[PDB]
């Protein structure tokens, strides 16, 4: 609103955004373990040695996500900071 | 851009970020808490204080 008025609101959707993309970040990851969880009980004891080599592969790939979207969020914050 | 502060925030993803970090390594404490609810527990427990933490400093941002 200080640092030009009408503007400054149409750029609080896009900090809003990358809020809400780091939040869908964070419980893919989350969600991506649980998943891992009934994986190991459908396989009834059997080696987990290749879900294992899956979820290594899959949660690099989400972490990477992860830090590309906080890198965002962070460069967004700091132009809001003096719009 | 260059790099950030050290705002409470920030802080907050770090651990969250450190926390998964150990989890990558998929050692054998690792495959012990993940068959349990453990880690998804503690990481649900650190995304909400980052979460928390970022609404409170967008809050105080606005002020400026």
């Amino acid at each position: 609103t200080p640092v030009a008025e009408e503007t400054r609101a149409r750029l609080s959707k896009e900090l809003q955004a990358a809020q809400a993309r780091l939040g869908a970040d964070m419980e893919d990851v989350c969600g991506r373990l649980v998943q891992y969880r009934g994986e190991v009980q459908a396989m009834l004891g059997q080696s987990t040695e290749e879900l294992r080599v899956r979820l290594a592969s899959h949660l690099r790939k989400l972490r990477k996500r992860l830090l590309r979207d906080a890198d965002d969020l962070q460069k967004r914050l700091a132009v809001y900071q003096a719009g | 851009t260059e790099w950030q502060s050290g705002q409470r925030w920030e802080l907050a993803l770090g651990r969250f970020w450190d926390y998964l970090r150990w989890v990558q390594t998929l050692s054998e404490q690792v495959q012990e808490e993940l068959l349990s609810s453990q880690v998804t527990q503690e990481l649900r427990a650190l995304m909400d204080e980052t979460m928390k933490e970022l609404k409170a400093y967008k809050s105080e941002l606005e002020e400026q």
